[PDB]
């Protein structure tokens, strides 16, 4: 069975630069008929069913940037982005068919390096559609930050909370690079009303000094 | 004088299969073309360009007599500008026909009890035939993406199909012999007139 | 136009049974070869079989043989695929994707997901306003959401105004919540100078329970 070797598992570049992945194979990929490589190339942005970059190893398809062009033969193939742009991220598998069965990579993420940039900090305290029902979901927004590296803590009159916040994050921006956390505090009606501050601390390597967005258990 | 051998074109033991369909040349002689058109032999006898009513009059540079075996259903492809498994993979007739196009039915001597085999049809060719083509190969179909190797299975099948041809068959499965008569002139002196 | 439609998401018993389509269009259905791809979430793409709806013949990967099986209607246009006992490896979103002469993947239908749970009643999710607040004080710009909250099986969607509104929405990936079932928030930013003016309006779709709930941000 016909198992692709890609390299490398993630990678990230800023825009401008060269990215240059690669893609390998159990057997040689050469019909000997027609001397071509039956191997693909399929860009798969998140959320997206997957879209074919280059076919028979080394052909853009109709409307794919000359900045994509793939290479090789029978065992090392590559693809090499001339000059990333921001829209390039998505994750990127070879997928071969000189035999049955069809085998795809384990695939190459793109990751974008940008430039450092500073989160923005909003509270949401819950609606009370949601507290006369019986719980209490505080929300935690770091909107257009990288990089994605960001502590985040609550605190319910300077008292820490743990065991129960979620954080969830974004895929990298495709237009200009940055993130975006949900960190949610979960507490119920007989916890919630037992306090008045509540707030959010926001570490970030672009935020010099710490900050914390906050509100009071009202009305 | 020389007369031009159509009973070899028309009263052969074997016709051949109408993917390697069969193709004499006649030149120079006399032939006349109203045995032909008298006979009712044929229930097809349909002309294209010229005209069978007095035919044995004019004089032509080359005269091709193609004959094979087709089916019943599918004499009616052996007309200009005709599509289907026969006029796009197995034998085509121009926009412009200048000829005739005779056949009869076979089921006396070509049907088999047990279906006969030996007449055969293509499936599968990759693009279409140009006229008065002739593709004689039995190399695998690529049927998509991925190659064969000279090995038929998923989308990789063998291109020709049998007539299986069968006496009491209806009508539409029963073997049609089929003579083209493609007269055509030239800018070089002729060589078939008639009387 | 080539258009390949898969289905709704899907909630099956385990080891129990499912069917999932593929309407084709545009296109002649017996020339072009239909194949499934498997992708379950976090992973990669994987490749689970051929049809060919002419002559109706079948390849299959060697690790799905058995416990799916490809099978084409020739008057509707449709691939059809069946998973016959679904574990929780089974837990995926196939792909239905047709092909062409020069590459094996040519257009891709829309994804079906493939939930495999134990009779885990399909639970319509509540939604709550993420009501706004403001990045500085004099405006500058200004947050506001939704909040999804208690919801099964994973397949949510969520607008802002019809599809109006478009623009930095930001809406995250769904997270397991100690319940059992899951939440998800979309979120937006707009320029405070709107908030009076404007409405702004969220809307949720449920497939896997028929849950379009429409509500606004106090
Ligand atoms: C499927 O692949 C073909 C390529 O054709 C094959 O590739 C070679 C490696 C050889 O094996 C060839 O003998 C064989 O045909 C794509 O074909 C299209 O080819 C032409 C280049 O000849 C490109 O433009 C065309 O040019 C001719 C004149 O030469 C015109 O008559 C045409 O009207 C047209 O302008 C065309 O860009 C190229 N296609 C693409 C996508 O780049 C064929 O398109 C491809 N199919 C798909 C879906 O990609
Ligand atoms: C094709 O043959 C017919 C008839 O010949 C008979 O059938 C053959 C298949 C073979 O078995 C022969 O030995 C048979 O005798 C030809 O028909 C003759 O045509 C001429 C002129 O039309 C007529 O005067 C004869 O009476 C016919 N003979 C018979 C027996 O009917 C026919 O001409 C042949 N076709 C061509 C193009 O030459």
């Amino acid at each position: 069975d016909i198992v692709m070797s890609q390299s490398p598992s993630s990678l990230a570049v800023s825009v401008g630069e060269k990215v240059t992945m690669s893609c390998k194979s159990s057997q040689s990929l050469l019909y000997s008929s027609n001397q071509k490589n039956y191997l693909a190339w399929y860009q798969q942005k998140l959320g997206q069913t997957p879209k074919l970059l280059i076919y028979w190893a080394s052909s853009r398809e109709s409307g794919v940037p000359d900045r994509f062009t793939g290479s090789g033969s029978g065992t090392d193939f590559t693809l090499t982005i001339s000059s990333v742009r921001a829209e390039d991220l998505a994750v990127y598998y070879c997928q071969q068919y000189y035999r049955y069965p069809l085998t795809f990579g384990v695939g190459t993420k793109l990751e974008l390096k940008r430039t450092v940039a500073a989160p923005s900090v909003f509270i949401f305290p819950p609606s009370d559609e949601q507290l006369k029902s019986g719980t209490a979901s505080v929300v935690c927004l770091l909107n257009n930050f990288y990089p994605r590296e960001a502590k985040v803590q609550w605190k319910v009159d300077n008292a820490l909370q743990s065991g129960n916040s979620q954080e969830s994050v974004t895929e990298q921006d495709s237009k200009d690079s940055t993130y975006s956390l949900s960190s949610t505090l979960t507490l119920s009606k007989a916890d919630y009303e037992k306090h008045k501050v509540y707030a959010c601390e926001v570490t970030h390597q672009g935020l010099s000094s710490p900050v914390t967005k906050s509100f009071n258990r009202g009305e | 004088t020389n007369l031009c051998p159509f009973g070899e074109v028309f009263n052969a033991t074997r016709f051949a299969s109408v993917y390697a369909w069969n193709r004499k040349r006649i030149s120079n002689c006399v032939a006349d073309y109203s045995v032909l058109y008298n006979s009712a032999s044929f229930s097809t006898f349909k002309c294209y360009g010229v005209s069978p009513t007095k035919l044995n009059d004019l004089c032509f540079t080359n005269v091709y007599a193609d004959s094979f075996v087709i089916r019943g259903d599918e004499v009616r492809q052996i007309a200009p500008g005709q599509t289907g498994k026969i006029a796009d993979y197995n034998y085509k007739l121009p926009d412009d026909f200048t000829g005739c196009v005779i056949a009869w039915n076979s089921n006396n001597l070509d049907s088999k009890v047990g279906g006969n085999y030996n007449y055969l049809y293509r499936l599968f060719r990759k693009s279409n035939l140009k006229p008065f083509e002739r593709d004689i190969s039995t190399e695998i179909y690529q049927a998509g993406s991925t190659p064969c190797n000279g090995v038929e299975g998923f989308n990789c099948y063998f291109p020709l199909q049998s007539y299986g041809f069968q006496p009491t068959n209806g009508v539409g499965y029963q073997p049609y012999r089929v003579v083209v008569l493609s007269f055509e002139l030239l800018h070089a002196p002729a060589t078939v007139c008639g009387p | 136009e080539v258009q390949l439609q898969q289905s709704g998401p899907e909630m099956v018993k385990p080891g129990a049974s499912v069917k999932i389509s593929c309407k084709t269009s545009g296109y002649t259905f017996t020339e072009y070869t239909i194949y499934w791809v498997k992708q379950s979430h976090g992973k990669s793409l994987e490749w689970l079989g051929g049809i060919n709806p002419n002559i109706g013949d079948t390849t299959y990967n060697q690790k799905f043989k058995g416990k799916a099986t490809l099978t084409v209607d020739t008057s509707s246009s449709t691939a059809y695929m069946e998973l016959r006992s679904l574990t929780s490896e089974d837990s995926a979103v196939y792909y239905c994707a047709r092909e062409v002469y020069n590459y094996s993947f040519a257009y891709w239908g829309q994804g079906t997901l493939v939930t495999v749970s134990a009779a885990s009643t399909t639970k319509g999710p509540s939604v709550f306003p993420l009501a706004p607040s403001s990045k500085s004080t004099s405006g500058g710009t200004a947050a506001l959401g939704c909040l999804v909250k208690d919801y099964f099986p994973e397949p949510v969607t969520v607008s802002w105004n019809s599809g109006a509104l478009t623009s930095g929405v930001h809406t995250f990936p769904a997270v397991l919540q100690s319940s059992g079932l899951y939440s998800l928030s979309s979120v937006v930013t707009v320029p405070s100078s709107s908030l009076g003016t404007q409405t702004y309006i969220c809307n949720v779709n449920h497939k896997p329970s028929n849950t379009k709930v429409d509500k606004k941000a106090e």
